[PDB]
């Protein structure tokens, strides 16, 4: 099935009545955007009878009219938003999905927003007979990389200048968060009279409806900035953050650091920062930390990380907040080395 | 507050007024009947705020003006449960209402009324006195499509259209519509008003008989009735929802008159082990015959053959059979004339004495 | 199906139940006097006599000889008590029930006063199960219930049972039952049973009854079931997986020998028969304890490792106190940690390994 | 599982006993339900419900049997766990139980058998105490566990235990071997690794578990010298991690055995590897390590939100930490 | 298979027997009734795995070996929907049991008669017959004292035991029992015939004056009841039926000859502003009169003054009025002397006029 990118949704929308315009993707900004465009043009297209009706994981189904000549008290085509289960339509669903494919879907102009389906669903007969009439709109988000581009086009959504200096700083700090970034650009535009972004201006007031990712801290740590990383966490507190997340993300990078530290101490930095991942900008911070972080001193650190993780997670000890202070310096070993009793 | 009534006198109001207040609807006080000895009267009032039913009872029998309010049930049942005629000496005696039977005393809980809201009397834009029967003629043979509830707005009350001398009702749910109109000859500035369903009911409850010529005053706001001591006011959604004009068979051509009931029976038999999914019975209807393929997904079919005075092309037209008995029967009509379309459109079930009375259902195939 | 003994061994009088005199007496005594609480709390192990003291009491309240220290055998009420039907008495397993719901209903019926009983007596057992709400709901009538109504609480544990509840019961804590108290009672019992008892087995069971007379009794039924008649040692030693062998010390030694293999290969086969590890463990531990004790006093022990006393002695003295403590310690922790191992067999190996690593 | 031959003699006694009402109507079969207990159970009900007819038959004939075969025997129950759970809830229980207070409903005794009583719930169990203890008419109850350990004590107070170990290893291997090809060492290594239970032994050779066993085995032999354990993350990182965690343990343990001089291993599916462990690692730390393998195996199962991986990794590094000097080397205790 | 039946003939059998049909967690073919028109009777089994209502139809209508079990209702529905008298012919063919009676035909499904799980019905010893007349009283009077969720015995059950030539029955709730006594019967052995809750109903149904007299082979096993075109047979729950002599008050003896009715009325009224939970009315029957003092905790109070020829000082007993009325009413007897022991203790009520219906409920609180 045709994959469409939301920005190109008009291609299939417009050209013809796509049955199931399946905005599977996940950037909510993208999903939202792919939804309303079908609808808008759908509602305009005599499907004003527009209802939303999820499809539970539950068998669900209700309005399965898809032609029956029942109406003439209120004739028209209607349109039916399906919000999908987690992974998509399951059995019953799939079934009654495969039924619709079978019929004019008359009055049931399919708009299936959701996420990526599961494979078997996509091989499941319903998701087989939609094809060629439906539209899959990949509503998936930019890499760090494509993110500025997008961001930059997106500026002009707001038409304001934005500043690409700022874009980046948005692309990093809102690396991957289109929606909030979109709203980000909104709050501040309002806030001023001018509402013209540019980097200086976006410093003075920063959208308190858009996050300052773990990265700031952890990256600060990459560097070895064992104080910097710490400060970002003072903030990550006042901010209320769930510790899980921090751990999660930290875990993500550090395990990446281990493995890359195994292979890196003999492989040029940062290439691997993107041969894997490690943002562009981090790549430097990251090529460093492999050199800084010698895999051994690195071992005890993991043992404390794990420790805290468990403290949380099995134990629900909420002192993981203090355990980290150790670790910062246990791991970094300071920007230098300075590895000490675990905690 | 104090009155004495007879159980029975009281009894009409004992229902009318009490009935939709039992539920203690809305506010408690609302769910209480207002007892009002005010004067020689004893009005009962059970407001809900959704309709309202007042019953009046004239009372010369001992009473002291005052008022009270008691739950709709507490009181009603005692009075009812009383033997008949019973001189139900009711007394607000402070805060217990001493309900005195004759050797069985009861003490209800009573607040003196001092609140208990009451609805818009408004000069009703169109007012008229129904000959009643029309009211049921219509009422009955048009409330089969009225939804109860209906996100299609206000189908949950009826579409009281006033148009000229005719009063038309429409109910629809979207697949089936009924119009019955009749004439009143009361030159009713047209409008359409959706009167609460609950209303319709109470109305129908106070449709009353004895050709109680039901005085109506539709406003748009309020609508008020007068059937005996039972004055019922509703607020109104005004509005309208579609009428049959459009629903209308694209083939009027096909006809099908047949006896409502032979037919009904046929339907009734037809609807057996018929479609569980949509009550889809695809009638292949000869010019004389009517043959209903009613399958059901349990691989059981029912087949009924029976004459019709059928005309126009015999074609399989599906229907929600369910619909069709509803009206057949509600429709006071012998032969029901169908005027079928082929099944794209509805078929015109009409009353014979459709005083404009179109009863239309769309096809529903199995 | 097929009958049990445990129940059938339940009191009629205080004797049928071994121990808890504090309670027996506490009971005989309560009963006789006006010291009848409509709130009792029998807290003892499952049919240690949490349920037994209840039975005696019951018969005694609904002794149709009033309230009586002993339940005046026969009384209708008394003898039906331990039989089905008996209006006064309404008995309850709050086990199956956990719901509060179950708890609510219950409180309602106390009203209906028998058309012939003399204390509508209520017996809840296994109350722990019930939810919190179920618990708290009872406080209300533990305090002032309608008349005749009683609240004989029997609990295994009054622990899943609030302070206020205990606060509001006579709690006759039925303490536990000595192996011997058990052995004896059993010894007495089994012998009454036609089938030749079996001392070895009696003991095998006595210790094995776990301080609860009920099980004790249970065991037995069961031993017969699978020994298809007759209590015999072997069927019970085996039935019990119990090693009447000195393998405990054998291995201890082979650990000490630094002997790896012998220690280990032996366990593995034991595991094919799945042989009980614990039994084996407790023993080793004990020896060690004593030996050290034998060091302390090779007499001031109240040791029962006499057959090997000399062995004990021998050990005790030759091995410094210290090390004895230490052996004892190692394996104690390993036992602790034995189960943790995903073959059971595995946990014990570890224990010994660590010992064997100690030497 | 299936009925195996080694379920029969158990049955007979029990039905015998049952028939003699010496055999208590209760019953507990230690043996894995994986080593056959279920069929054994049900074989019993087969008879038991049809009232126990014939000396001892599984019952092929009988209305009871056949209606129980149809299951429509009301007497009959299968009384599995509850499916809104997956454990045998109280409610499930409450029902079948109370249906037995209406006597037999189509004759023959009833048999109400739990599939794997190992699987019961507590409100269920608590519920069942009184019914397993107290005998309702014609009820022969039949319970199944992996091991007896699958049940609570108070229950077992009244369980008329009919033990049932695993059948012997040899047979458990021959039995195991029939059905999985790969050397008897893998059968056994696995069987042994199964605490010798077949039923348990069998599962190993399925999947890529025993191939992954091997897999794992390989990476590790690299890991061990190299002080890169980290290589092993995957070999063991699995839905059967604990199992793979298990594959591994029995070798570590084999290396400590070599550390107590002991030829004996439980994974006779390679002794080289075993040697090298002991070899590159002091037993202290072998021993320390052995602890933890399970411990993770536990944790992978216990810690809510636990990164399977995270945990599989930490461990490798840390091992790797130990191989390393100075890095203090535990021994397990306190 | 091509067995004809007499529509009508079958018409009542169909209902009698479908009423005891299914009602088990598993109720597949329990929903289908089997028929074989032996040619003579037919089977018209409605099993429950607890009771059965086999009807037959006397009919001579042909049959061919058509053993079938078709949905009870579908089949039924058809028969009636088809003209009666109508010789309802069917083709059993490929589990598709079609029905044809005129221009109506249907294709039903069939479940084979082979897996039909049935019940005991066996020649049940003893034979003893009670007229449905009293048998009715007998059933009425007792049947309501069922109580259910028994893990202990049969409350909802009821026992059958001829104590003497009488028969005496009992069902109880544990909070009221009902023992009516039918002098008639035989001395002829009683048997554990504990019929359920349900059965007793259909039986009760099989009496009314109508049917034949009700005849019973009281077998422990089963019993074999004869009423209507049915044969109603239970396997009986076999186990005791709790005591029923003790439950009689302790000295029910003050004779509270009242009229069951008046009382039943008064009682009905009093409950209202009586305790609203248990319906535990409390009584202070003024001698020779009566008096009742009810309060609903929740305020209010009801009071009556009635008459009961009652000597012996105020009975001062309250009981669950909810139970009571039930027996008043199952008490066809209208002079009901109560034999109470005045004091919050059980009161036996019996018909004053016979002793058949003797009934005991128990006081409420102490």
């Amino acid at each position: 099935m045709i994959r469409l990118y939301p920005e190109q949704l008009r291609a299939q929308l417009n050209e013809g009545l796509r049955a199931a315009y399946l905005l599977l993707g996940n950037d909510p900004l993208l999903l939202q955007e792919s939804q309303d465009a079908v609808r808008q043009v759908a509602a305009a297209q005599g499907f004003e009878e527009h209802h939303t009706f999820s499809i539970d994981p539950n068998t669900d189904w209700n309005a399965i009219f898809s032609l029956c000549q029942a109406m003439s008290l209120f004739a028209s085509r209607q349109t039916l938003l399906l919000l999908l289960p987690e992974n998509g339509p399951n059995a019953a669903i799939n079934e009654q999905l495969l039924t619709l494919t079978g019929l004019l879907h008359d009055d049931l102009l399919l708009i299936v927003r959701g996420n990526k389906l599961s494979k078997a669903q996509e091989n499941a007969a319903w998701f087989t007979a939609l094809a060629n009439r439906s539209v899959q709109v990949t509503c998936q988000t930019p890499e760090q990389a494509q993110l500025p581009r997008w961001v930059a086009a997106r500026a002009k959504q707001l038409n304001l200048e934005l500043d690409d200096a700022a874009n980046q700083v948005l692309c990093y700090c809102y690396e991957g968060n289109l929606l909030a970034l979109a709203q980000a650009l909104e709050r501040l535009s309002l806030l001023w009279p001018d509402g013209k972004l540019t980097l200086p201006r976006v410093e003075q007031a920063v959208n308190d409806a858009a996050h300052f990712t773990p990265f700031h801290w952890v990256d600060a740590l990459l560097m070895g900035k064992s104080k910097r990383a710490l400060h970002i966490l003072q903030q990550l507190r006042l901010e209320g953050s769930e510790p899980v997340i921090l751990l999660r993300t930290l875990q993500r990078e550090l395990l990446l650091l281990v493995n890359l530290k195994r292979q890196s101490a003999h492989t040029p930095l940062r290439a691997l920062f993107d041969k894997h991942r490690v943002w562009q900008n981090r790549r430097g911070m990251m090529g460093e930390a492999l050199n800084r972080l010698s895999q051994t001193q690195l071992r005890q650190a993991v043992q404390l990380l794990t420790r805290t993780e468990l403290t949380l997670k099995q134990d629900y000890g909420q002192s993981v907040w203090a355990e980290l202070e150790g670790l910062s310096l246990l791991l970094c070993h300071k920007p230098l080395a300075d590895v000490f009793i675990d905690g | 507050m104090k009155f004495t009534v007879e159980r029975e006198h009281l009894l009409k109001p004992l229902q009318q007024v009490s009935g939709p207040l039992g539920g203690r609807p809305t506010l408690p006080i609302l769910g209480n009947l207002l007892l009002q000895v005010a004067d020689g009267t004893l009005s009962l009032t059970g407001t809900d705020l959704e309709m309202e039913m007042v019953a009046r009872v004239a009372l010369v029998q001992p009473h002291e003006p005052g008022a009270t309010t008691v739950p709709a049930r507490k009181f009603f049942d005692i009075c009812r449960g009383l033997p008949e005629g019973a001189e139900i000496a009711v007394q607000l005696e402070g805060e217990r209402m001493l309900v005195r039977s004759g050797r069985s005393r009861f003490s209800l809980s009573t607040l003196p009324a001092a609140d208990f809201p009451n609805l818009d009397d408004w000069q009703s834009e169109v007012e008229f006195t129904l000959p009643q029967a029309t009211m049921k003629r219509l009422i009955e043979a048009t409330q089969f499509s009225m939804a109860h509830q209906d996100v299609r707005y206000y189908l949950n009350g009826m579409l009281f259209e006033t148009e000229g001398e005719e009063l038309r009702t429409v109910a629809t749910d979207g697949h089936r519509l009924a119009v019955c109109s009749m004439p009143i000859g009361q030159s009713l500035p047209s409008h359409s008003v959706i009167v609460p369903r609950k209303g319709v009911i109470e109305l129908m409850r106070m449709l009353d008989g004895g050709d109680n010529p039901l005085r109506v005053q539709i406003g748009s706001n309020n609508i008020r009735a007068h059937v005996g001591d039972f004055i019922f006011t509703s607020k109104l959604v005004d509005g309208r929802f579609p009428d049959y004009r459009r629903v209308l068979p694209k083939n009027p051509d096909k006809h099908l008159e047949a006896g409502c009931d032979l037919l009904k029976q046929a339907f009734a038999r037809a609807a057996i082990l018929s479609n569980e999914k949509f009550r889809g019975v695809r009638l292949y209807v000869s010019e004389n015959q009517l043959k209903i393929t009613a399958n059901n997904p349990e691989q059981e079919e029912a087949e009924e053959i029976l004459d019709v005075t059928y005309s126009g092309a015999e074609m399989e037209i599906g229907f929600n059979v369910s619909y069709v008995l509803d009206v057949l029967n509600a429709l006071k009509c012998e032969n029901v004339r169908m005027m079928l379309t082929d099944s794209v459109s509805s078929v015109q079930i009409e009353d014979a004495a459709s005083q404009s009375a179109a009863y239309v259902v769309m096809p529903m195939r199995l | 199906s097929y009958q049990v003994l445990a129940r059938k061994w339940r009191p009629q009088t205080f004797a049928d139940v071994v121990g808890q005199e504090h309670v027996l007496t506490a009971l005989a005594n309560g009963l006789s006097l006006g010291r009848i609480h409509h709130a009792y709390l029998f807290s003892g192990t499952r049919g240690v006599g949490k349920t037994s003291i209840a039975r005696l009491l019951a018969k005694g309240l609904n002794c149709e000889t009033g309230i009586t220290a002993t339940p005046c055998g026969v009384c209708d009420n008394c003898r039906e008590i331990e039989q089905g039907r008996f209006v006064d008495l309404i008995e309850i397993d709050a086990a199956s029930r956990t719901k509060v719901e179950d708890t609510r209903d219950l409180l309602d019926n106390v009203q209906y006063a028998p058309a012939r009983g003399r204390f509508k007596v209520y017996l809840i057992d296994e109350v722990h199960m019930l939810s919190r709400h179920s618990f708290n709901a009872l406080l209300k009538t533990l305090e002032e219930p309608p008349e005749h109504v009683k609240f004989l609480l029997a609990t295994t544990d009054p622990q899943k049972l609030p302070v206020t509840i205990l606060s509001r019961c006579l709690q006759f804590h039925l303490k536990a039952l000595d192996v011997e108290q058990i052995r004896h009672q059993l010894e007495h019992i089994l012998n009454e049973e036609h089938i030749a008892h079996e001392p070895r087995a009696l003991q095998l069971l006595a210790r094995a009854a776990e301080g609860s007379l009920r099980d004790a009794l249970s065991l037995t039924d069961q031993a017969i079931a699978s020994g298809d008649g007759q209590v015999s040692t072997q069927a019970v030693s085996a039935m019990l997986g119990t090693l009447d062998d000195d393998q405990a010390l054998s291995l201890v030694e082979a650990m000490v020998e630094a002997n790896g293999e012998r220690v280990m290969a032996l366990i593995n086969e034991a595991a094919a028969r799945g042989i009980e590890w614990e039994a084996l463990l407790v023993e080793m531990l004990g020896l060690l304890h004593r030996i050290a004790m034998v060091q302390l006093s090779p007499a001031a022990l109240g040791n029962d490792m006499a057959a090997i006393e000399l062995r004990m002695r021998e050990l005790a003295r030759t091995i410094p106190p210290t090390d004895i403590q230490l052996y004892y310690q190692t394996l104690l922790i390993g036992r602790k940690e034995l189960p943790y191992a995903p073959d059971r067999r595995m946990g014990v190996e570890m224990t010994l390994l660590r010992a064997l690593a100690f030497h | 599982m299936r009925w195996y031959p080694w379920l029969r003699p158990d049955f007979e006694k029990l039905v015998a006993s049952y028939q003699a009402g010496r055999g208590h109507h209760a019953l507990l079969i230690q043996a894995l339900p994986g080593m056959g207990d279920d069929a054994l159970i049900y074989a019993l009900s087969r008879y038991l419900l049809c009232q126990q007819p014939q000396g001892h038959k599984s019952c092929g004939h009988c209305r009871g049997c056949q209606l129980m075969q149809a299951g429509t025997h009301p007497d009959y129950y299968t009384l599995a766990p509850e499916k809104g759970k997956n454990t045998l809830g109280v409610d499930a229980v409450r029902e079948v139980t109370e249906k037995l207070n209406e006597h037999a409903r189509l004759g023959g005794a009833k048999v109400v058998w739990v599939t794997d009583a190992a699987l019961l719930t507590d409100a269920a169990a608590n519920a069942l105490l009184k019914t397993l203890e107290e005998p309702p008419a014609e009820t022969w109850f039949f319970l199944a566990t992996r091991e007896p350990e699958r049940l609570l004590a108070t229950l077992r107070s009244r369980c008329r235990l009919h033990y049932l170990a695993p059948p012997p290893e040899q047979y458990a291997v021959t039995w195991l071997s029939r059905e999985v090809t790969m050397s008897q060492d893998a059968l056994l290594a696995a069987l042994r690794l199964s605490a010798g239970s077949p039923g348990a032994a069998l599962a190993l050779f399925q999947g890529d578990n025993w191939q992954a066993r091997e897999t794992l085995c390989q990476a590790l032999a690299y890991s061990v010298p190299s002080g890169d354990w980290y290589s092993l993350l995957a070999a063991l990182n699995h839905e059967q991690a604990p199992a793979r965690l298990h594959w591994l343990a029995t070798l570590l343990m084999d290396a400590l055995k070599r550390h107590h001089g002991a030829a004996q291993v439980t994974n006779v599916d390679v002794p080289g590897l075993v040697a090298e462990l002991a070899n590159h690692l002091s037993p202290s730390r072998l021993q320390a390590i052995l602890g933890d393998v399970c411990h993770i195996r536990e944790q992978l199962m216990s810690v809510t939100g636990i990164n399977r991986e995270l945990l599989i990794t930490d461990l490798l590094l840390r091992i790797e930490h130990y191989l390393q000097p100075g890095v203090v080397l535990p021994v397990p205790h306190l």
